[PDB]
Formats: structure tokens, C-alpha cells, sequence
């Protein structure tokens, strides 16, 4: 999971 | 402020390909000369300008069988259908002309672009 | 010896989401309390262990309406349906419990994992 | 396009  | 799962789109496409290999929820047959290819209308539309136009048509959206132009090569179509469901293109010296022609007909602009680049190099 | 188009899976999912927003080729309604959500069976199956089981069932595969357990919160479902079609999860302090519970019921293991991690941190 |  990432910060888009 | 959403978070994103990097592998989600790839995993979705992988599962759609698994449904295709097992013939699950396929709703159309694409006829190319004597050859028949089962697929999901939504995936075809998401990948091809031609299928997008066909399946948004109020009459054609309801067809279970679609016949392609007789000039379309079944192998070129098979390579492109595999690309639609995997992101992988089996581009070879012996098939590049048939793949480019089929991609132009199917309106798959990114495949057309790489075929034009690979042809120019040789 | 294939070549790969990096953005293909993301572009396919983006087009499937565009078909969903325009209600094109949607083939099922998911009922959550009073709320109704239109979707594509294939996308639901590709994202959820629960929908995968439902739509591979010889009887349920043919249903146009699926009713979820009354304990399922419509907002939690809406956030998860958006994630299915975009890879983006709108996870917030006020919805995390409902999102985790809905993801456990839908069998969306990667969402369950991030919810458990975010809850543990607080 | 890449070599996967
Ligand atoms: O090279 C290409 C690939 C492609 C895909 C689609 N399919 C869609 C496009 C839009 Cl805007 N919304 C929904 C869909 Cl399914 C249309 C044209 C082309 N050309
Ligand atoms: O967390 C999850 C997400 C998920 C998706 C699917 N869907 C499939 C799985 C296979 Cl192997 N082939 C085809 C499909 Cl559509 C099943 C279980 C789970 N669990
Ligand atoms: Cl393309
Ligand atoms: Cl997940």
C-alpha cells in the first residue's frame, strides 16, 4: 500500500 | 486522502485471465476465419476501440457471436487476445505484420505504436 | 520472449470503472440494506473470495440480484466497491471498523491486512 | 514497454  | 494497493490492477487482470482459461462468465465468441475465441465483452471493450464501439451499440451489445473481417489472421487475433488479458505481447519477426494489422483493426493504439517502432528498427 | 506494457492492467481497470460509472454491461445488483449497487460479476469475482464463490455456483451464477447479510453497512460496501474498480481505498478513522468487517465478509484479504495494520497503529 |  502507498500514498498515490 | 485514499491509500493505494500497487498490485491490485495486475491481480484483477490475472483473475480475469483465470476466468477466461476456465471459460467462466465468458459472454461472447469472436469468430476469425474458421477459429473461435471465447471472451468477456467488458475486457474486450476495455482493451479495444473496435470492441468498445461494437458493445456500446444498442443492437450489437446483445450479440453472443461477433464475426471479424475475413482479412484478420486468427494467430494475430490470438496474440492480441492474450495481450488483453495479460499485458504481455508475443511479438516475433514472423508475426509482427499480422499483429500490427490486427491491432490497427482492433484499435489498440499502444500495440500499433510498439509494432511501428520494432518494424522501423529492422 | 514476450514484451510487456507496464500501464496495461491499470488502463484496463480504469476503463472497467468508466463502464461502471456509465452503467454499461453491468449484469448484477448488490443489495445492502436499502441501498443498491450495480456492478460487473467478473470484476466482483476478481476482487472478492465471496463473489468468486457466489458466481461460480451453477445456480447463483444466473442471478441478477444478490442480497448481502443485513449486518453489512452500505458505506463500507461502497468504499470496497470503489477500491475494486480503482485500487484506491478511502480508509478513515470513522469508517475503518465497517470497512474491515465488510472486507472480512467479502474475503478481500489485502484490505483486511491494511485495516488490521492501521487499527494496531492507533 | 519492458522486458518482463
Ligand atoms: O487504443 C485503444 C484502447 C481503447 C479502449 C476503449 N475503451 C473504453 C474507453 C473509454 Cl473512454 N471508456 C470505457 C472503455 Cl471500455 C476505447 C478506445 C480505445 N482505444
Ligand atoms: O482476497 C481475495 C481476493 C480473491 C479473488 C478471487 N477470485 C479468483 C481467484 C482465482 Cl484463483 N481465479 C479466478 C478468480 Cl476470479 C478468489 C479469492 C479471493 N480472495
Ligand atoms: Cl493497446
Ligand atoms: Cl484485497
Amino acid at each position: 500500500w502507498v500514498i498515490p | 486522502s485514499c491509500i493505494q494497493f500497487t498490485r491490485h490492477a495486475s491481480d484483477v487482470l490475472l483473475n480475469l485471465n483465470r476466468l477466461r482459461s476456465r471459460d467462466i462468465l465468458t459472454d461472447v465468441v469472436i469468430v476469425v476465419s474458421r477459429e473461435q475465441f471465447r471472451a468477456h465483452k467488458t475486457v474486450l471493450m476495455a482493451c479495444s476501440g473496435l470492441f468498445y464501439s461494437i458493445f456500446t451499440d444498442q443492437l450489437k451489445c446483445n450479440l453472443s457471436v461477433i464475426n471479424l473481417d475475413p482479412e484478420i489472421n486468427p494467430e494475430g487475433f490470438c496474440i492480441l487476445l492474450d495481450f488483453m488479458y495479460t499485458s504481455r505481447l508475443n511479438l516475433r519477426e514472423g508475426n509482427i505484420m499480422a499483429v500490427m494489422a490486427t491491432a490497427m483493426y482492433l484499435q489498440m493504439e499502444h500495440v500499433v505504436d510498439t509494432c511501428r517502432k520494432f518494424i522501423k528498427a529492422s
